[PDB]
RNA sequence: CAGCUUGUUGGUGGGGUGACGGCCUACCAAGGCGACGACGGGUAGCCGGCCUGAGAGGGUGUCCGGCCACACUGGGACUGA
RNA sequence: AGAAGCACCGGCCAACUACGUGCCAGCAGCCGCGGUAAUACGUAGGGUGCGAGCGUUGUCCGGAAUUACUGGGCGUAAAGAGCUCGUAGGUGGUUUGUCGCGUUGUUCGUGAAAUCUCACGGCUUAACUGUGAGCGUGCGGGCGAUACGGGCAGACUAGAGU
RNA sequence: CUGGGCAGUAACUGACGCUGAGGAGCGAAAGCGUGGGGAGCGAACAGGAUUAGAUACCCUGGUAGUCCACGCCGUAAACG
RNA sequence: UCGAAGGUGGGAUCGGCGAUUGGGACGAAGUCGUAACAAGGUAGCCGUACCGGAAGGUGCGGCUGGAUC
């Protein structure tokens, strides 16, 4: 059934980035709304908000496109799967497109990027490479 | 086993090659000075001198017994 | 294929075949060389090839090819057998070292002379 | 072992004059042999093999010794073609050539090999000595008043002395300032194709 | 003064009533030597009449390859028909390391420092198309900042910021 | 190779040992291991290392250095720290 | 002045002509070469690669992303069990609190010497050798972090069942 | 006599879910066991024609079997 | 008491040899057919049954990786 809700989150963003939709909508959780903040601070999406659905809450994400039809998100890739968990120390944090990408590292100090978890010296779980 | 209790430990550990957390179990024989332990029984142990051929542990205390 | 399958039934590479048996770990191996005779090749490439049924000291019986022109092997000559397999002969996987125990070298060689076994000039 | 053969023959195959000035070259600038004037097939392995052959017979270095120079050129920081020509240049017979104490490369090899040179007052007779920084290259006190050494006295002007070494006066002794980087190295050869040869 | 390298020439055929009618194809790579490269196939009856068509097609399909001063910006991997070419950047000392098909596209585009490896089919036509599909995936660090709305100092790493200013000074 | 184990798994009282201990002995309880491969068959001294490889891995255990085992084959004590 | 050889020269793979030979003699790692003009067999000349060595065979790793964790596949190429039910196992929606086993930070003990990479030093250079630092992917003890996985005690109705 | 499915109401339980090595059940047709039944069709069979031959195609006949009851077999291009 | 080697006994397991015999692969330019590829001259294959020098033939069910309107 519905396992791995974060890989569904990346999939719903890929399948509407690849179809030039202006916005997505998806069921809400507190881990999705913290990943969506890291996608906003790095400039891969524009502003997201939280609506109110029938049951629970709901997350609605505006996507960003260039002056022409240029994608702002060149890919997405879930890295730590629920069948194979991937953890990384602070001296071998993953390097995504040589530095032009972002890996969403899950540290004890919250969700951080590669650069934010390198100069704070903390490691953790590697959720996804956005780039 | 007449003053001897049998404890099923558990241990989780990375696979050396594939990186998946693997759950494996053991069975150890521990020592009771008084045979009060049913089937269930979250126990706590501490390893000792060799008490028999295969006994190496002792029952320290019992928490949240067989319900 | 679903990582838990590789934990249960892991990978295993294919079985390598022993590509040259009957020497059993030796780079050369001598024999007794019975039945010096002559065999024909396959459907193209017709000639008369010079072979021998050498009985190596591994207590096995293999068929060795005699390179070069001219040889002096009759029935009980001590030959020294190395590897290498002749393509147009179907079941021959061994060769006689020329310039060995009882194989003289090929006479009148002046090119390449180290294969086929030959002193320079006297 | 040394080559000890014809020197123009390996300047014609590589299509490049290796020694300094030659009249046997430029009368026949094509490779030797009975099939000398034929159209050669410009492979990629041929451009990488012959470029390594430009570096061996310019310096007189055999293959198992030139390969060990590559094994530490790729292992030092910086580049690989830079530091390969750096450690080839610091050979002591190449120091005698650039300092103007010999005519060609094959006599700068003998004057080191026959024991006509000290370094720190230490009698060397190996051509593959690698001079470090601040090394003096002095001539033996016995080997003055000698014919190949007095011919290097008045002829100290026709070839340029590089900037990484310095020659001084009546004592013909060579002072090594630093190891040369790129610019003061004479270029008959490009350097990136030797690195690409060993990658095969 | 362009660079051009013919990669492969094969004699294709066509069976008719009488017999066989032969022809020649010749895959040609034409590059600027600095940043541009094009690929044109070309085919004709005569072998120099087919290289002459390969150059005139390759000069009509130029595309800019984003360099940084000797190597590519980030590792890519492109998919041809069934060819797979992995590109990986390099330190400025090591030359081009590629097979014979992918070396032609990279030396003509002007790359000096590259690590290439073909993973899929061994066909010389599709390895070239996979390398072109890999070079389209490359994108500039000043173009990844306009795509994200950030400055360049926090979308590029610290290494390849000062690797650009050592080229033009 | 799919059922192996009866001093086998545990307890008490003695004996033994440099020392804990079915290590041994008498009685009492009926257990212990196993599909996460018990019992069996084939092979092998183990490691720091060595060779290859972009790395991950793959093959190997030769000099040197650590440890183990054996001294014509099989068993046994004695002397002594 | 006392001191040079060995293989190769059709493609892979650097390096070609002449004569003898006529499916013969023979070559060869592959696929192929030789049937009266052979750059592939034998010789001579020439050439290339190395050089006190050069080649052949045996053995292992690479190339082989042809056991694939890094890094593959399964409509027709090799490959979806005839189909379902279910045991062990693997996996798990939203949310509050907590323990700190996994994870992660830091520090002490240990990871012998030699070999290995770096930097200097000593044998005329180099191999070799000494010293200093890394390495030793780990494991044990103490003290921090709680985002995520998991354990414990609850809550919720969207999945599932009635 | 009896199994499943779908839609609506949102009354109820509150993660009870999915898959599932071994295993177990079901499983076209042919076949096999005991006993029934047997119109038509029809392997084996026989005769005729065709043909160099015709152990086949085509034709007239025709036994098992096809059908029923209770068991076994457990295979199919069991396929989208 | 325990106890190595030795002696007797019935089994377990892995290999050699064997008159004779079953198939498999490859050889040459052998003998008898023509089953498949075209509607391959009766559309082909799959499971099963019986039969026949040999391919194969026919029954029952199935597939299109064949047709037909
Ligand atoms: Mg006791
Ligand atoms: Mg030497
Ligand atoms: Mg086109
Ligand atoms: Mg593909
Ligand atoms: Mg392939
Ligand atoms: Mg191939
Ligand atoms: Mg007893
Ligand atoms: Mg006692
Ligand atoms: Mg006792
Ligand atoms: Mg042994
Ligand atoms: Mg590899
Ligand atoms: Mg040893
Ligand atoms: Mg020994
Ligand atoms: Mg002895
Ligand atoms: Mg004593
Ligand atoms: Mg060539
Ligand atoms: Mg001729
Ligand atoms: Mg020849
Ligand atoms: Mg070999
Ligand atoms: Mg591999
Ligand atoms: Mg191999
Ligand atoms: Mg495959
Ligand atoms: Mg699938
Ligand atoms: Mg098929
Ligand atoms: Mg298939
Ligand atoms: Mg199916
Ligand atoms: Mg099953
Ligand atoms: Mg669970
Ligand atoms: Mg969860
Ligand atoms: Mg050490
Ligand atoms: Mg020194
Ligand atoms: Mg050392
Ligand atoms: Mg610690
Ligand atoms: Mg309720
Ligand atoms: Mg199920
Ligand atoms: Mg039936
Ligand atoms: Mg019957
Ligand atoms: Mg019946
Ligand atoms: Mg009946
Ligand atoms: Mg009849
Ligand atoms: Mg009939
Ligand atoms: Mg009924
Ligand atoms: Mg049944
Ligand atoms: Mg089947
Ligand atoms: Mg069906
Ligand atoms: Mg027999
Ligand atoms: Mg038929
Ligand atoms: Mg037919
Ligand atoms: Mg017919
Ligand atoms: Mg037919
Ligand atoms: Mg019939
Ligand atoms: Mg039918």
């Amino acid at each position: 059934t519905m396992t791995d809700p974060i890989a569904d989150f990346l999939t719903r963003l890929r399948n509407a980035n690849s179809a030039y939709h202006d916005e997505v909508s998806l069921p809400h959780s507190k881990l999705k709304a913290n990943i969506a903040q890291i996608l906003k601070n790095e400039g891969y999406i524009s502003d997201f908000r939280t609506e109110d659905a029938r049951v629970g809450k709901s997350l609605v994400i505006q996507l960003k496109y260039g002056p022409s039809r240029e994608r702002s998100i060149a890919g997405l890739r879930r890295v730590s799967k629920p069948g194979l968990r991937v953890y990384a120390k602070s001296t071998n944090l993953p390097r995504v497109l040589g530095g032009l990408g972002v890996a969403i590292i899950s540290t004890s100090s919250g969700l951080l990027t590669d650069r934010q978890a390198a100069r704070q010296g903390v490691g953790g779980e590697v959720l996804a490479y956005v780039w | 086993m007449q003053k001897t209790i049998v404890v099923e430990l558990e241990d989780r550990m990375r696979h050396p090659l594939y990186g998946k957390i693997i759950r494996t179990t053991k069975k150890v024989k521990a020592h009771d000075e008084d045979s009060v332990a049913g089937i269930g029984d979250r126990v706590s142990l501490m390893e000792t001198r060799p008490l028999s051929a295969t006994k190496r542990w002792r029952l320290v205390e019992i928490l949240e017994k067989a319900k | 294929p679903t990582i838990q399958q590789l934990v249960r039934k892991g990978r295993r590479d294919k079985i390598s075949k022993v590509k040259t048996a009957a020497l059993k770990g030796s780079p050369q191996r001598r024999g007794v060389c019975t039945r010096v005779y002559t065999t024909t090749p396959k459907k193209p490439n017709s000639a008369l090839r010079k072979v021998a049924r050498v009985k190596l000291t591994s207590q096995v019986e293999v068929t060795a090819y005699i390179p070069g022109e001219g040889h002096n092997l009759q029935e009980h000559s001590m030959v020294l057998v190395r590897g290498g397999r002749v393509k147009d002969l179907p079941g021959v996987r061994y060769k006689i070292i020329r310039g060995s125990l009882d194989t003289q070298g090929v006479k009148n060689r002046k090119q390449a002379r180290s294969r086929y076994g030959a002193k320079k000039e006297k | 072992a040394r080559y000890t053969g014809p020197v123009t023959r390996k300047s014609r195959r590589l299509r490049t004059d290796l020694v300094g000035g030659d009249q046997a070259f430029e009368k026949r600038p094509y490779p030797p042999g009975q099939h000398g004037r034929a159209r050669i097939k410009e492979s990629e392995y041929l451009l990488q093999l012959q470029e390594k052959q430009k570096a061996r017979f310019t310096y007189g270095v055999m293959e198992k010794q030139f390969r060990r120079y590559y094994e530490e050129a790729v292992r030092q920081p910086g580049k690989t073609g830079e530091e390969l020509l750096k450690i080839l240049e610091s050979r002591l017979d190449n120091v005698i050539y650039r300092a103007g104490l010999a005519r060609t490369r094959r006599m700068a090899r003998q004057l080191v090999s026959h024991g006509h040179f000290n370094v720190n007052g230490v009698h060397v007779n190996v051509p593959s000595y690698r001079v470090s920084q601040y090394d003096i290259v002095d001539v033996r006190d016995k080997s003055l008043n000698t014919v190949p050494f007095q011919i290097a006295r008045e002829t100290a002007g026709e070839r340029p002395i590089p900037s990484w070494l310095q020659v001084v006066g009546e004592r013909q002794r060579v002072l090594i300032h630093q190891l040369p980087e790129r610019a003061q190295i004479d270029v008959p050869l490009t350097e990136q194709l030797i690195v690409e040869y060993y990658s095969k | 003064n362009y660079l051009e390298r013919v990669v492969a020439i094969n004699r294709v055929s066509k069976v008719v009533k009488g017999g066989r009618r032969f022809s020649f194809t010749a895959l040609v790579i034409v590059g600027d030597g600095n940043g541009m490269v094009g690929v044109g196939y070309g085919k004709a009856k005569e072998v120099p009449a087919a290289i002459a068509k390969g150059v005139e097609e390759a000069r009509k399909s130029f595309f800019r390859v984003p360099l940084i001063g000797g190597t590519i910006t980030h590792p890519v991997q492109g998919e041809a028909a069934a060819g797979v070419v992995l590109l990986r950047p390099a330190s400025p000392g090591t030359g081009v390391i590629a097979g014979g098909a992918a070396r032609a596209v990279l030396e003509c585009a002007g790359v000096h420092d590259i690590l290439a490896k073909s993973l899929g089919s061994d066909n010389a036509i599709n390895v070239v198309h996979a390398t072109v599909a890999a070079l389209k995936l490359l994108q500039r660090p000043e173009e990844v900042a306009a795509r994200r709305g950030l400055p360049i100092e926090d979308v590029a790493p610290a290494g390849m910021l000062k690797a650009r200013r050592k080229s033009e000074a």
